[PDB]
């Protein structure tokens, strides 16, 4: 990690990381 | 985890950045700063427009309510135009049934727009609001310059409140170059962010005369210095939160509310800039006789 | 520098491992048996943990794409 | 203990905050909202991505616009399906042929071409029953339309005649209003949109030909695009994408939308500058806003604005920093060898002098505004008011477990 | 230029919590790749196959493909792959050897001598943005149609370069977030997290979508079948090893205290020989990489005169790969990079001599080869690893791409092999030394 | 390679490639190029830094003139100069090649008494007797802008059965590629007074196409329904190529019956009615400069001051294998003052890239430079001639804006990316309007009044 200290929480860090696939593709959730 | 490096660098640095200060209030002088709604009266319209759509045929129907090309005064942010210019003449005011000239827009084949809003304030009626704008925004500044002074110490008071609006003064003179206009919310924003800023120099100054009522025989201006280096970082993680209130603000405001956001992020991140260490520097220069 | 020039190391290195190679049989079936065992475990691991995922999020963009 | 408050007060606390955010914030149609998001266009529209906020609920509105209950069923109105032969001479440009490189509404706009014939009645009413892609024998992907039994036979007896005729596939067309003495409301006429051209030549009579196509990989989008014109019955546009309708009454909900997400951002950040432990670095700002919309809700005398949401940012504002005063006070003077035999009691008496600082600092300035501004500053300073009285007395003994909370265990420098 | 707080760890602790999250962190991160390496990015055009005209669509080329772990096929969000990690290690690492007395690195007659801890994770988000503009805008004719990406509206194109640099973001973030419970540090965690995008199908995934429903065919999905040659190259790899596994894992001839049964695992001989290949290939691959990755060319890729000597390069540009290979393996791995860990944190199988027995371990088993992976000589290490990325790059490889990324993922698999073996009773109990030095050997 | 020839007649003067068999320049010898000379206007043009052609041919896969090739094939014709005189009306010119297989391709340039248009009959004759299918083509191909030596300027075509359409050489920044299908109608290129066109008369459908062929030289063309050829047969299809006067109903009397609007448009927005071209661009600079005023700065600071020594720069890296669970508390202990510069980070890099790209952008493809400004001093904004001042005095402005703290060191690592900037800016930049030149003037400008005394 880094020296200055900072904490991204691991279940949000999943939950955001993997947002992209179920969200501004489309088709998947609404086609355009 | 100690050692700072940067302090003499900084005042001198604030000391050219001075000179951009004066051109600041030069621009004020040679374009103007007096522009608004609320301030001093305007007549505004608001419209959403399409980039590669006809403005011509939208400079059209301005045209025609009577509205003429150096008096249009333009500002656009994404997808939004917003034009404003001065209070309309006589019995054809802004708000007039009839004519239908305005009435045009929302109906395309090549000028792709929207109408959003218009907007219309009388002149002696702006300028009641624009005196007592002018007055709030000096009063309340007087008032924190008063407080500053009794509760710790004048000779910092008055390098805070110089400090502090050095970036405002500069910020506001590239705005004042761009025709902003200088609204009550321009003043609720030049109102609100004084303190979240100002707040970081409270800790060091509560800290110093702390440090100076203790001490024995030693000499003030040595424990002034390591005030600052001690109470650092603090004043950097300070007002952290308050900058993330006014970045949700500015994602969600987006267009319509970019200049008040825009007031807002600049304000809140002047006291770490120019900030309390070349303030107590020049009210310890002061200090010591 | 670092051109054609600095001996003694490519031609050593290749008498090298030619004779590293030599007092030695190269290949036996069951000890490939038991890497390529350890390799395709490994591959069907990794495949069925994103055959519950990946691969139900794909079927609709098969679907609708 | 480190909590300061008795248990059955913070499970008290705990169950008021949970239950309370079930508050106010809670609010086939679906697959036809591609051809109804080619309708929202020619306003304006940066970005059509079209989207349902529930199952026969679609929302897509357009940023601060004049108001739109006089065009919603403008904007829901439905093609007849005459579909009739027509020439296009040499260009062969048409609206959804026109899509495939992505689309933008100006050129969608001016997307098109004249028709120099443009006449005789083949197909008329419900007559499709399917469309799809299939990869075909000419290298480039076909889209076909899948035609009813009484459709079929229709073609079917007139095929010969027409194969090698352009025969039009035709949604509703936009027209000028005749009075032209208001904003957003000109009724569309059902039959004019050439969005597809393409020629009889099925031998086939339930399949008709549509011309095929030049997406890279990319075709169910524009395959659902036709049936979707077809098989729609009209949809009224409804709700709001937090943006939305109506200019100045929209500041006020995307700026009540910023006050909400800000603060949320704000414990964000204190989960990420400092450890986590239970629900106490959270306490005291959580019973000030209620204090804050309790105070506002028996005293319902004023007006909203958005002047009174700048308000609700900056007593926001105090709220957060202030509690960002007393945490980074006690770990600081503890890591600059402040007293830990005393700890708690020398916390009470020197942690809270920049609380109280801050927001006295805070106070005379909206007092003095208060008094001598006009119009904004009324409306802005009123909301506050009462959120910086509250604040302070919420904060002062509200915020005390801070102080235990970080002079507990490793006396190791923070 | 740089920051540096804003990529970093969970907040963690002791005491009676969190029991459950055991080999989670160390494979999710692979797992996650996964996802974000399959699937498409945001827009109308993201399914994207390579042209068949002149005047539309990308071309494939095998640079884009070894580091993206992609290929046209679709676009993906985590589509920079290994590229911007690779480049900032060639860059602060490879481009600082210049004038030992201040290039640094080296050995001191004081003790100790690091500081780069930080520079290849920040280094990796300088380039992405930069990168991810440069594939987005490259190829003879885009990747698919026309997306430009400073769009504020018309923004997909811009959409995926910020979900491939937030994307390098959160790469980055698995790389570091494994020390609460998992294991491996350095860049060993990234690669294999990193190139881990092919390997079952034979290809580089995406059976996903392609073959789902009423879909007829895609041709690129003939050479799938073909897992066969795919893992006989991967065994050859493993081939080329020794090949020892003997006896039992009981009482005294343990790698595991408490053992029953002995882990299957050959010991693996040839792991020092890839540290100094790795180093020399990505310089040479990477200037013909950034004229393929910001390609260009009408119709059909540039053959002008600086490009041809670039664009098809690959074939010379290995062989200049399998000479210079001395000079990293000699005068600089050993004096820059660590001579330890051969092979006792690696042999996680039982018995300490073949047969278990006094003395008598063989030249025939792994004696004559132990020696010279610790006294002096380093002749045989590095070679070894370039027989097989001859056999598999002479015939080529149904992956969609050849090259070195193809030797790397494969040793990191051996590595991790080893690692999770113990890891339950390293977690409960104190193991002496963790993995960070490779093996860096030469002479 | 190849060589020119000159051929010779009263309202027509033209000079004929071997290397591909076409012409490549064209004159007009009855109208001078200036008052008081004999020197013809010319018309197509081929030496570097400008090309104007017509590209005569016959395409498809075994093809001679195909336009995916490699160079054009080596033609031989007889001559080396024809001049047409009393006797005869007609001067037939023909260039012949034989490709591999044996078959004999003639084009043949024919050009009569009195007339500004030059007939092109092709030939194949299938004398490798097996089948052929080929294909009547041309092409016309013309850079973007010409300047003086001695717009208008663009691209045509029509159909009989549609309108004409043009479109012309001020907005290719980008550009469409054309996929008409038609019978009948010619393309065209066009400019002050003149035209070239080819006008196919061919029977059956034809495929027209434009192009770029490379960086501001764009193209038009056609390429007519494949003609089936006999073995031992000869076989013939029939064009006319234009050059001269720019009359577009001649040849209907001749013939048989990427970069996007979004952000540019957006930065015109924010000035829209001022009407004063290049002053809003560089006031507009200034402002959002501006808005940059700490970004713009914490862009410099973060390639200044990079390192810390050797005891400050090591970082969480060692201490992670160790897996003991006060990992999370020592992190936050680390660094407190400490700022240590590793490369990147996104943040101060990626923020104010496109909008000084939308500006290159903007003023790289303008037609607004074209007036000077009443305000401004200076004339003259697409001026991009060899020898003057304005490069010299942003290279030195590009190396006054990196001084000032600078504080330089001998290390390897970061020094160079303060310095190679000007380098890099000042050769890259010399090339293009003085407009693009004065625009990163001014973009430096809110950096220099913080640097010192200016007006």
């Amino acid at each position: 990690s880094s020296g200055s200290g900072n904490f991204m929480t691991r279940m949000t860090a999943l939950l955001a990381t993997l947002f992209f696939i179920i969200s501004l593709v489309l088709g998947n959730i609404n086609s355009n | 985890r100690k050692v700072y490096d940067f302090m003499r660098w900084d005042y001198w640095a604030f000391g050219i950045s001075g000179l951009l200060l004066i051109a600041a209030i030069v621009i004020m002088g040679v374009r103007g700063f007096n522009w608004g709604l609320d301030f001093t009266g305007g007549t505004v319209i608001e419209i959403t427009l399409e980039k590669p759509a006809e403005i011509d045929v939208m400079r059209d129907a301005l045209q025609k309510a009577g509205f003429e090309e150096p008096m249009l005064q333009n500002f656009g942010s994404s997808h939004d135009i917003m034009v404003r210019m001065p209070p309309a003449e006589g019995e054809t005011g802004g708000q007039v049934l009839g004519s239908q000239v305005l009435k045009v827009i929302n109906e395309s084949t090549n000028q792709n727009a929207a109408v959003k809003r218009i907007e219309f304030v009388g002149p002696s009626v702006g300028a009641d609001l624009a005196q007592t704008g002018a007055m709030a925004l000096m009063a309340a500044l007087l008032s924190i310059l008063v407080y500053v002074g009794f509760r710790f110490e004048w000779r910092l008071a008055a390098g805070v409140v110089i400090a502090l609006a050095h970036d405002v003064i500069i910020t506001l003179g590239i705005l004042s170059l761009f025709h902003i206009e200088i609204d009550l919310t321009i003043v609720a924003s030049l109102m609100s962010v004084i303190g979240y800023s100002l707040n970081d120099s409270i800790v060091v100054s509560d800290r110093i005369r702390e440090n100076f009522r203790k001490i024995r025989r030693g000499t003030p201006y040595e424990i002034f210095n390591v005030s600052l280096t001690q109470t650092l970082h603090r004043t950097l993680i300070t007002s952290g939160t308050t900058l993330m209130v006014i970045l949700m603000l500015y994602l969600f405001g987006g267009p319509v509310l970019e200049g008040f956001s825009l007031t807002m992020l600049i304000g809140v991140s002047i006291g770490t800039a120019s900030s309390i260490y070349v303030a107590s520097a020049l009210a310890l220069k002061l200090g010591m006789k | 520098t670092k051109g054609k020039a600095t001996v003694a190391f490519a031609r050593e290195a290749r008498t090298e491992v030619r004779k590293v190679i030599w007092p030695t049989r190269q290949e036996t079936l069951h000890t490939t048996l038991i890497v390529a065992a350890v390799t395709a475990v490994m591959s069907l691991i990794l495949w069925g943990l994103d055959g519950i995922l990946v691969r139900l999020v794909s079927f609709i963009t098969g679907l609708r794409f | 203990m480190l909590n300061r408050y008795p248990l059955w007060k913070y499970v008290m606390l705990i169950v008021v905050i949970v239950i309370g955010l079930l508050y106010a914030l809670p609010n086939a149609v679906q697959q036809n909202i591609n051809i109804l998001r080619n309708r929202v266009n020619q306003l304006g529209v940066a970005e059509p991505v079209v989207q349902r906020q529930g199952a026969d609920r679609i929302v897509v509105e357009l940023p601060g616009i004049q108001d739109t209950a006089r065009a919603k069923e403008i904007l829901g109105a439905t093609a007849t399906l005459e579909f009739r032969l027509v020439n296009t001479n040499v260009d062969q440009a048409a609206a959804a042929s026109g899509r495939v490189p992505g689309d933008s509404e100006v050129k969608q706009t001016r997307e098109g071409q004249p028709v120099v014939l443009y006449k005789r009645v083949i197909l008329t009413g419900d007559h499709i029953t399917d469309s799809t892609s299939s990869q075909d024998e000419y290298n480039q992907p076909q889209v076909n339309i899948s035609l009813d039994s009484a459709g079929g036979n229709i073609m079917s007896n007139f095929t010969k005649d027409n194969i090698g005729k352009p025969m039009a596939t035709l949604f509703v067309e936009y027209k000028d209003s005749g009075k032209k003495d208001a904003n957003g409301r000109a009724v569309l006429v059902k039959q004019e949109e050439v969005i597809n051209i393409a020629n009889i030549q099925s031998r086939l009579g339930n399949s008709f030909r549509i011309t095929g196509i030049n997406n890279p990989n990319e075709a169910r989008q524009l395959s659902l695009l036709l049936r979707a014109g077809a098989l729609i019955a009209p949809i009224q546009i409804v709700e709001e994408r937090t943006i939305g309708p109506t200019l100045g009454m929209q500041n006020i909900e995307q700026g009540l939308e910023a006050c909400l997400a800000g603060l949320l951002v704000s414990i964000l950040f204190m989960i990420i500058f400092y450890k986590k432990f239970g629900l106490i670095a959270t306490s005291a700002l959580i019973a000030n806003l209620i204090l804050i919309v309790g105070i506002m809700s028996l005293l319902p005398g004023a007006t909203l604005s958005m002047p009174g949401i700048a308000g609700i940012v900056l007593t926001l504002a105090v709220a957060v920093d202030a509690n960002v005063l007393i945490n980074e006070r006690i770990k600081e003077e503890l890591s600059n060898g402040r007293t830990v035999q005393q700890a708690i009691d020398e916390g009470y008496r020197g942690a809270f002098s920049s609380i109280f600082d801050a927001n006295i600092t805070t106070l005379i300035k909206v007092i003095i505004l208060y008094a001598v501004g006009t119009g904004a500053i009324k409306g802005f300073a009123i909301t506050t008011g009462i959120g910086v009285a509250t604040s302070m007395f919420t904060a002062i003994v509200g915020t005390r477990a801070i102080v235990n909370l970080l002079y507990g265990g490793k006396r190791v420098k923070k | 230029m740089a920051k540096q707080p804003g990529l970093d760890f969970q907040s963690a602790k002791g005491g009676l919590g969190e029991l459950k999250r055991r080999l989670l962190f160390v494979i999710g991160a692979l797992i996650v790749f996964r996802i974000g390496s399959f699937i498409p990015i945001p827009g109308i055009d993201a399914a994207v196959l390579a042209k068949l005209l002149e005047q539309q669509r990308g071309t494939i080329i095998e640079m884009f493909n070894m580091f993206s772990g992609g290929a046209l096929s679709r676009a993906s969000i985590f589509a920079l792959g290994i590229m911007p990690y690779i480049s900032a290690s060639i860059i602060i690492q490879l481009l600082t050897v210049v004038h030992p007395t201040l290039a640094e690195i080296k050995k001191e007659g004081e003790s100790g001598r690091r500081k780069i801890s930080q520079y290849t994770r920040y280094g990796t988000l300088v380039l992405a943005i930069f990168q991810s503009i440069g594939i987005a805008t490259g190829l003879p004719n885009m990747p698919g149609m026309q997306g430009l990406v400073i769009n504020p509206g018309f923004a997909f194109y811009f959409t995926a370069v910020v979900s491939l640099v937030t994307g390098t973001m959160f790469l980055m973030w698995l790389g570091e977030q494994i020390t609460e419970r998992g294991i491996g540090n350095g860049i060993s965690i990234i690669i294999f997290a990193g190139i881990v995008a092919g390997l079952p199908p034979a290809i580089a995934h995406t059976i996903e979508q392609a073959r789902q429903g009423d879909l007829h065919f895609l041709v690129l999905l003939l050479v799938a079948v073909l897992v066969f040659a795919v893992t006989f190259f991967v065994v050859f790899v493993e081939r080329g090893q020794r090949r020892i596994v003997v006896n039992y894992a009981k009482r005294q001839q343990g790698r595991r205290v408490y053992a029953a049964q002995s882990t299957h695992l050959p010991l693996k001989v040839n792991m020092a020989g890839v540290i100094p290949a790795i180093f020399a290939s990505s310089i040479i691959l990477f200037p013909a990489t950034i004229a393929s990755w910001f390609g260009g060319g009408t119709g059909w890729n540039w053959l002008t005169t600086i490009s041809l000597y670039l664009q098809p390069g690959q074939p010379l540009y290995v062989l200049l790969y399998a000479s210079a290979i001395i000079f990293f393996c000699f005068f600089y791995t050993a004096l820059v990079f660590n001579p330890r860990e051969t092979a006792d944190n690696l042999k996680k199988s039982g018995a300490f001599v073949p047969g278990i027995r006094p003395g008598e371990q063989t030249a025939k088993y792994i004696d004559k080869v132990m020696t010279r992976l610790t006294l002096v000589g380093a002749l045989y290490i590095t070679f070894i690893c370039l027989i097989p990325e001859f056999m598999r790059d002479a015939m080529k490889v149904p992956f969609y791409f050849g090259g070195t990324s193809l030797l790397i993922v494969v040793v990191v698999i051996m590595d991790f092999m080893a690692q999770v073996q113990t890891l339950m009773m390293s977690s409960q109990y104190e193991s002496a030394l963790k993995k960070a030095n490779l093996k860096g050997y030469g002479r | 390679q190849g060589k020119l020839i000159s051929v010779k007649t009263d309202v027509l003067d033209l000079t004929i490639n071997t290397r591909g068999g076409d012409v490549e320049q064209a004159l007009l010898p009855a109208y001078p190029k200036e008052l008081n000379s004999t020197q013809p206007f010319q018309l197509l043009e081929t030496s570097p830094q400008f090309i104007y052609q017509a590209q005569s041919g016959l395409t498809g896969r075994d093809g001679p003139d195909n336009p995916a090739n490699g160079p054009r094939p080596l033609y031989n014709v007889e001559k080396d100069a024809y001049v047409l005189a009393e006797g005869q009306n007609e001067l037939q010119v023909p260039m012949t090649y034989t490709d591999a297989a044996g078959n004999t391709f003639t084009k043949t340039f024919v050009l009569k008494r009195g007339d500004y248009a030059v007939n092109v009959n092709y030939n194949v004759q299938n004398a490798g007797e097996k089948p052929l299918e080929i294909s009547s083509f041309g092409q016309l191909k013309q850079s973007i802008t010409l300047p003086p030596h001695l717009t208008f300027r663009g691209a045509a075509y029509s159909t009989p059965d549609a309108a004409y359409a043009a479109y012309a050489f001020d907005t290719i920044a980008d550009n469409e590629n054309l996929n008409i299908s038609s019978k009948g109608g010619w393309v065209a290129m066009l400019q002050q007074y003149f035209a070239t066109a080819w006008i196919p008369h061919n029977d059956g459908t034809n495929n027209f196409y434009t192009a770029n062929l490379g960086n501001g030289i764009a193209a038009i063309g056609y390429k007519s329904q494949p003609v089936l050829v006999q073995p031992g047969q000869t076989g013939a299809m029939n064009s006319t190529l234009w050059v001269g006067p720019e009359i577009q109903d001649k040849m209907a009397a001749v013939a048989p019956h990427f970069i996007s609007q979004p952000l540019f448009k957006l930065l015109k927005w924010i000035h829209s009615f001022v009407g004063n071209w290049g002053f809003s661009i560089i006031i507009i600079t200034f402002i959002v400069r501006g808005i940059m005023y700490p970004l713009t700065k914490a862009q410099y600071t973060s390639m200044a001051k990079m390192r810390m020594l050797q005891p400050k720069i090591q970082a969480m890296r060692e201490r992670l294998g160790d897996d003991k669970q006060r990992i999370s508390q020592e992190m936050m202990a680390l660094y407190k003052a400490e700022k240590v510069n590793p490369l990147g980070g996104c943040f101060p890099l990626l923020i104010q890239m496109p909008i000084f790209l939308a500006l290159y952008y903007m003023l790289m493809g303008s037609v607004e430079l074209r007036q000077a400004p009443f305000a401004l001093w200076i004339h003259d904004l697409s001026a991009q001639d060899p020898y003057y001042i304005l490069p010299i005095l942003m290279g030195v402005t590009m190396f006054f804006i990196q001084k000032m703290s600078p504080t330089t060191v001998t290390d390897p690592m970061q020094q160079k990316i303060m310095t190679f900037m000007p380098v890099i800016f000042t050769v890259f930049f010399l090339w293009f309007p003085s407009g693009l030149v004065l625009y990163y003037i001014v973009s430096n400008l809110v950096t220099i009044i913080q640097q010192q005394l200016i007006y």
